[PDB]
């Protein structure tokens, strides 16, 4: 069996205490990163699944084990795909991480529990976000079905169907699966192969990398004369990387505190690539790879590198402090428990603008009709156009309003 | 079991000094156990004990310095006197007693370890140490400084001797904070370590480095730590990073 890395990024959405990590575990086997130094940087974890098919019935086709002994046929499984999971939490406080996750995602998985109430605002918000950020491949999954009645589940399904009609997602498949009992995952696997294809990707496009997580490889007990370099957990959308290249983290860093800053973006040479489980020479875009570079282990510690752009040497993108946005607003607010009408944008107000993966606070200067000018506090970079989600404050915490695009 | 003589012989001589620990009083005087010559009882009558509250001063537990007058070398009969002892030599006597005590302490570990009689051990020790040199404590001290007295007698147990030596035979904590933002940092850290370690330096997490500096005469630990700090400061300024010292 060949040790091929991740091909396409699949993300999972839900709610707090509903069950997402458990579902992930059921799907794959290797436990999630979340659940001080290691793993702790963002809200998303790290998981990997296997797609191997046995074609020699009905729904039973794909499996989780490398060896086929369970269904009947003793023959070895055929290699189809290998996928990486991006598990994003569905909490009312933390959403920036989710947004960041969304930017890299190519496939989405919705989770709704049976026993709880049918209309949930957070789930709706998530769906809206998915719709916004160039995602159409959505599979609806029912979580807790075993604790529900014979007709109640059907009713719930009907309600769901009624709800999802006017949205961009038209032909979304619905699967009921148990997380604690471990059943019906084969159908899900089959669907993964059926409904979702891999988009065309080539070597010709300029390298662009997005870092979500940060890692320091330091072990207690062992002497200091045996050290390991700083690892940046970064996912790639476009551009193939190989071992032996120069990488730079774009936005900038503060090194001296009197004296104006002039220091260039953080340069680092690649030491070792961590994909799936074992090290590989080539990096195929469409997965999260722990890129171990010559960067400090102290820098890759905690909340320092959350959603930052990474480029290869011989390419020049632009850095902006003032940004030109083309926005579109929604009718009523999504996320609030009660629904409130969206007000027109007022000059000079603190609003959270999420350009791809960056979590930045911006203030409005001029409003016309569709075009808006924003002043940023923390530095941000622009490459092409980018997919932007906008968030405002009305009551206590952040609420989503609509979508935006950079006009440059 | 604790027994055997302190100097050379079981029975004391004439005019020699002995220290006594009193258990019970008021019958004849004090017929109590000795600490300078064996554990055989020595007696004072109610006249030689007083020099100048007579019952209160001694009673139970307290130590007394007394000179030997009458000896009966047959089975164990010693006579003591307190009045004759002069104040000038009392300090000397005390010192001697202390030395004896130390010697006794030294000959206990052996008894404990190899489960053999203490008296035999004492006999084996006293021949080159307590006879040729003078007193035993000084000989022991000499040996510890430069080994010359242990050479005289062959050791039946070297392990015991080693243990004794060990018995006869300062870490200062420091914290250095690392928070670099430069291009290369690991190498710099390694370099720093190569100048700070060579005593014991350990890694805990990522930003904190814990180091323990050993001092010879307690005050010496300040001179090295400061130097190390200076070296660390020198290290990170050139590349373009920062390291802080609390």
């Amino acid at each position: 069996i060949i040790n091929r890395q991740a091909t396409i990024n699949i993300g999972t959405i839900g709610h707090v205490a509903h069950g997402k990590s458990t579902v992930v575990r059921a799907i794959s086997g290797v436990q999630t990163v979340r659940f001080l130094e290691r793993n702790i940087t963002i809200k998303l974890g790290y998981a990997n699944a296997k797609i191997y098919k046995c074609q020699e019935s009905f729904k039973s086709d794909k499996e989780i084990s490398p060896k086929c002994q369970r269904p009947g046929c003793p023959g070895r499984y055929k290699l189809v795909r290998h996928v990486s999971f991006v598990d994003c939490p569905g909490h009312d406080i933390l959403m920036s991480t989710m947004l960041s996750g969304a930017a890299v995602m190519d496939a989405a998985l919705l989770l709704i529990a049976g026993n709880e109430s049918c209309p949930q605002p957070q789930t709706s918000e998530h769906l809206a976000a998915i719709e916004i950020m160039k995602l159409k491949h959505v599979i609806i999954l029912q979580n807790k079905v075993d604790l529900m009645r014979e007709e109640s589940a059907l009713e719930h399904q009907k309600s769901i169907l009624k709800f999802i009609r006017g949205t961009i997602a038209d032909g979304a498949p619905i699967v009921p699966i148990s997380a604690q009992l471990k059943y019906n995952i084969d159908a899900v696997n089959e669907f993964i192969v059926k409904t979702i294809p891999v988009p065309p990707r080539d070597f010709m496009i300029s390298p662009r990398l997005i870092v979500i997580r940060s890692f320091d490889v330091n072990k207690p007990g062992a002497e200091i004369e045996d050290l390991k370099g700083g690892v940046a957990g970064g996912s790639i959308l476009n551009g193939v990387f190989k071992l032996g290249d120069e990488i730079e983290i774009r936005p900038g860093i503060v090194t001296k505190d009197k004296g104006k800053i002039q220091c260039k973006p953080i340069f680092s040479n690649i030491v070792s690539l961590f994909a799936e489980q074992n090290d590989l020479k080539f990096a195929v875009p469409g997965g999260l790879i722990g890129v171990g570079t010559k960067v400090d282990p102290t820098l890759c510690r905690a909340d320092r590198l959350v959603g930052q752009v990474v480029g290869a040497k011989g390419h020049l993108p632009n850095i902006y402090t003032d940004i030109e946005i083309n926005y579109f607003l929604l009718r009523r607010l999504l996320g609030v428990k009660k629904q409130a009408k969206v007000r027109k944008l007022e000059p000079n107000e603190v609003l959270m603008v999420n350009i791809g993966s960056t979590a930045t606070g911006a203030r409005v200067v001029a409003v016309k009709a569709d075009m808006a000018r924003l002043q940023l506090t923390s530095p941000a970079c622009t490459e092409i156009n980018e997919k932007i989600a906008l968030s405002r404050r009305i009551e206590k915490h952040w609420r989503l309003i609509g979508w935006a695009t950079i006009k440059k | 079991t604790s027994h055997c003589r302190f100097y050379e012989n079981k029975y004391p001589e004439i005019d020699d000094i002995v220290m006594v620990n009193v258990q019970q009083i008021a019958e004849m005087g004090a017929y109590v156990k000795l600490l300078e010559y064996d554990n055989i009882e020595g007696m004072i009558l109610l006249s030689e004990l007083s020099r100048r509250s007579i019952q209160k001063l001694i009673r139970v537990g307290k130590n007394d310095v007394a000179v030997v007058l009458r000896v009966d070398k047959e089975k164990g009969y010693i006579d003591l006197s307190k009045r004759r002892v002069s104040s000038e030599d009392i300090i000397k006597c005390e010192e001697k007693y202390q030395k004896s005590k130390t010697v006794h302490s030294i000959l206990r570990y052996c008894a404990e370890k190899f489960q053999i009689p203490l008296e035999e051990l004492y006999k084996t020790i006293a021949w080159p140490l307590s006879r040729k040199f003078g007193h035993a404590y000084e000989a022991f001290k000499l040996s510890i400084i430069d080994e010359t007295v242990w050479e005289g007698i062959e050791p039946p147990s070297k392990d015991v001797l080693d243990e004794l030596k060990n018995y006869i035979s300062v870490k200062i904590r420091a914290d250095v904070e690392v928070s670099c933002f430069s291009y290369e940092g690991i190498d710099a850290i390694k370099d720093a370590l190569k100048s700070a370690e060579d005593v014991k330096v350990k890694l805990v997490a990522a930003p904190l480095y814990v180091l323990t500096t050993q001092a010879l005469d307690k005050q010496k630990g300040i001179e090295q730590l400061e130097s190390a700090i200076e070296k660390i400061t020198e290290v990170i300024t050139k590349y373009g990073g920062v390291c802080n010292i609390t």
